[PDB]
RNA sequence: CUUUAAAUCCUUUAACGAGGAUCCAUUGGAGGGCAAGUCUGGUGCCAGCAGCCGCGGUAAUUCCAGCUCCAAUAGCGUAUAUUAAAGUUGCUGCAGUUAAAAAGCUCGUAGUUGGAUCU
């Protein structure tokens, strides 16, 4: 069992702190290997340019093609395949446009039907892609 | 530096539930019954009896005989008696738990002015008090939350300059009699 | 019409028997339920808690039964738990209504301070248990209310309880046991050794010993 | 058991066991409620007076509510002190 | 007129796409709420 | 008028100033978690939705729309760090037969802990 001595704190508290690292969330947030790998690098947002349009074949037992672009960060430079979620909103980008990208929604993990995508596409030549969608505001041009 | 202040607060606090029947219900009786603008005004007075129900349960941890108790459970007695919530003979610290919502929300200067007759509605009330009709004791006071004291009750009247106090008569009279 | 088939049913029927405390004081089983329609009447109040599907596997494909969980109570110191398995869900809910108002238990309810008034929580900490789950009751000041879940609470406002702390522990989704671990949580309280009942018992007549000439006629 | 102004607040008191002193539930179906005759000294017939126990189930079980029994009769003076 | 009975609609499609509604109704059907 | 170094704002006051009082409240949802429609028209494993379970392959309660209905409200969604939830880091307070787990066994320094007894 554990120690109960009167005159154990420093045993105690030296397991506690040796017994954290086997926790997947400290050591993750702890260890600066998943923040060196982030290609956000600790950011909310980011700004990157739109390489090419490309689309995503959903895993099974779902069918369908999601719409995606992959993008170049201006800060890093990091190559990003990112989601642009709606009906339609994929004629709203064109290449070498300017957007702006967020995460998805799971921390760098992936969500639902699609394969290692992780960011998603929030305002497309400093105009946000809800406006564009909705008709309240159109392409700079 | 500069000579500003910086101290404030939040007067409410949100449930953890979001969606629960039951406190909705509840909640929604209090604001119909009480013609209260929306859910943080319920919220608020929430929270005034939770802060007065924790220093309650505070001071009933001492002896009996500590001097702080002693000091601070009478001044927390004198003010809830003063505000009208309690009565001097329930001037005891465990009476405090006793205390409910609908006792602090029978206080305000909204619900006062319809129970006193001077209004015919709670929301007559209301708009009555925000359209600068009536004064306490001296002053003109437009604020529905208003706390009134006991002392101040015999003191709520319409005021002087209000077409219904003995005024002037309202933009709508003297264009009407223009016309006329 | 109610015809009884047992001594303490006749005993009830022909208003030998005062209350129900009469009949918890001697442990004495209650197997008709017409007994507890005849004592608390009105005052009783159900809720069904869940209905839950469950299959069995045969030869040419799955049977399945309905299972129903009704909680019942006055709100003033009664409550009882009842779970009933059933082809259809009317069946169930009418068989769990009836298991639930057959295991009726009292409530004992305490003080948190000065003793003041009626009681309103639990006389001290109680724990009940169900496969992993495990509840424990703790007094609770006057005003605090139920600090719970949503079952839990159910079971502890029909029981009368006004205000307590609850803790728990295990597999809590499984909504069978979790009712009946603070079933059982709220049976213990009348079974629990206080200083205050430290009283040496004065016993008194059985009701079978008390009206045995009465029983002999019918 | 009672408030600060002295008025009794239960439902019931139940009563305790005589063996072990613990507390015989409402659901407790294996305890027993026993009276034992007492007879005239001069003649040995019924006198019309009994001395009432009981026992809780627990201690039914471990079986040893015989044992508990003799004692409670031999305490009262039932059962004959060089037994 | 009697349309709808919440213990068919349960009994029926307790394990169909629409067992999560029905429930849900056959709930208002039992507790009031 | 007052305010102020001079102003602005607030307060105080003349005159004008509300019936569609058009002097127009928005942000997200309506399968469950979780409050609220297997209503109607399209589409047909496509487009798309979906934090999770899942929906969509000709009668979609989940997509695109109309109506209606929910929640907060001059505020409401989204991404990320962090706290509670986590008795899933357990001093209070977790586990180690079979779900992850006790060194192959023994000796032994440091550390931890240590039987009664005195007015
Ligand atoms: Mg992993
Ligand atoms: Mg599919
Ligand atoms: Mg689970
Ligand atoms: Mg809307
Ligand atoms: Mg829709
Ligand atoms: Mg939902
Ligand atoms: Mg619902
Ligand atoms: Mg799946
Ligand atoms: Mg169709
Ligand atoms: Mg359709
Ligand atoms: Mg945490
Ligand atoms: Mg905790
Ligand atoms: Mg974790
Ligand atoms: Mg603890
Ligand atoms: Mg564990
Ligand atoms: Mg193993
Ligand atoms: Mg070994
Ligand atoms: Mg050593
Ligand atoms: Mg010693």
């Amino acid at each position: 069992g554990k120690c109960r001595g009167l005159r154990t704190a420093r045993k105690l508290r030296s397991h506690r702190r040796d017994q954290k690292w086997h926790d997947k969330q400290y050591k993750k947030a702890h260890l600066g290997t998943a923040l060196k790998a982030n290609p956000f690098g600790g950011a909310s947002h980011a700004k990157g340019i739109v390489l090419e349009k490309v689309g995503v074949e959903a895993k099974q037992p779902n069918s369908a093609i999601r719409k995606c672009v992959r993008v170049q960060l201006i800060k890093n430079g990091k190559k990003i395949t990112a989601f642009v979620p709606n009906d339609g909103c994929l004629n709203f980008i064109e290449e070498n446009d300017e957007v702006l990208v967020a995460g998805f929604g799971r921390k760098g993990h992936a969500v639902g039907d699609i394969p290692g995508v992780r960011f998603k596409v929030v305002k497309v030549a400093n105009v946000s892609l809800l406006a564009l969608y909705k008709g309240k505001k159109e392409r700079p041009r | 530096p500069v000579a500003r202040s910086w101290v404030c607060r939040k007067t409410y606090v949100t449930p953890r539930r979001p969606f629960e029947k039951s406190r909705l219900d509840q909640e929604l009786k209090l604001i119909g019954e009480y013609g209260l603008r929306n859910k943080r005004e319920v919220w608020r007075v929430k929270f005034t009896l939770a802060k007065i129900r924790k220093a309650a349960r505070e001071l009933l941890t001492l002896d009996e005989k500590d001097p702080r108790r002693l000091f601070e459970g009478n001044a927390l007695l004198r003010r809830l008696v003063r505000i009208g919530v309690l009565d001097e003979g329930k001037m005891k610290l465990d009476y405090i738990l006793g205390l409910k919502i609908e006792d602090f929300l029978e206080r305000r200067l909204q619900t006062q002015v319809f129970k006193l007759g001077l209004a015919k509605s709670i929301h007559h009330a209301r708009v009555l008090i925000r359209q600068r009709h009536i004064r306490v004791r001296k002053q003109v006071v437009n604020i529905p939350s208003f706390i009134v004291r006991l002392d101040s009750q015999k003191h709520i009247d319409f005021s002087l300059r209000s077409p219904y106090g003995g005024g002037r008569p309202g933009r709508v009279k003297r264009k009407n009699a223009k016309k006329g | 019409e109610w015809m009884p088939v047992t001594k303490l049913g006749r005993l009830v029927k022909d208003m030998k028997i005062k209350s129900l405390e009469e009949i918890y004081l001697f442990s004495l089983p209650i197997k008709e339920s017409e007994i507890i329609d005849f004592f608390l009447g009105a005052s009783l109040k159900d809720e069904v808690l869940k209905i839950m599907p469950v299959q069995k596997q045969t030869r040419a494909g799955q049977r399945t039964r309905f299972k129903a969980f009704v909680a019942i109570g006055d709100y003033n110191g009664h409550v009882g738990l009842g779970v009933k398995c059933s082809k259809e869900v009317a069946t169930a809910i009418r068989g769990a209504i009836i298991l639930a108002k057959l295991s009726i238990v009292p409530v004992r309810r305490g003080y948190w301070g000065n003793k003041i008034g009626k009681p309103h929580t639990v006389p001290c900490k109680v724990t009940g248990r169900c496969g992993s789950v495990l509840v424990r009751l703790i007094p609770a000041p006057r005003g605090t209310g139920i600090v719970s879940a949503p079952v839990p609470k159910k079971l502890l406002m029909m029981a009368g309880i006004d205000d307590c702390y609850t803790s728990a522990r295990g597999c809590t989704a499984t909504l069978g046991n979790f009712a009946k671990a603070t079933f059982d949580a709220i049976s213990k309280t009348y079974s629990y050794l206080t200083p205050d009942l430290w009283k040496e018992t004065v016993f008194t007549k059985s009701p079978y010993q008390e009206f045995t000439d009465h029983l002999v006629k019918t | 058991m009672q408030n600060d102004a002295g008025e009794f607040v239960d439902l019931y008191v139940p009563r305790k066991c005589s063996a072990s002193n613990r507390i015989i539930g409402a659901k407790d179906h294996a305890s027993i409620q026993m009276n034992v005759a007492e007879v005239d000294k001069v003649t040995g017939r019924f006198n019309g007076q009994f001395k009432t126990y009981a026992i809780c189930g627990a201690i039914r079980r471990m079986g040893e509510s015989d044992d508990s029994i003799l004692r409670l009769a031999k305490a009262d003076g039932i059962v004959s002190k060089n037994f | 007129e009697l349309g709808t009975d919440p213990y068919e609609d349960f009994q029926e499609n307790w394990n169909t796409k629409h067992s999560s509604g029905v429930t849900r109704e056959l709930m208002r059907e039992l507790n009031g709420g």
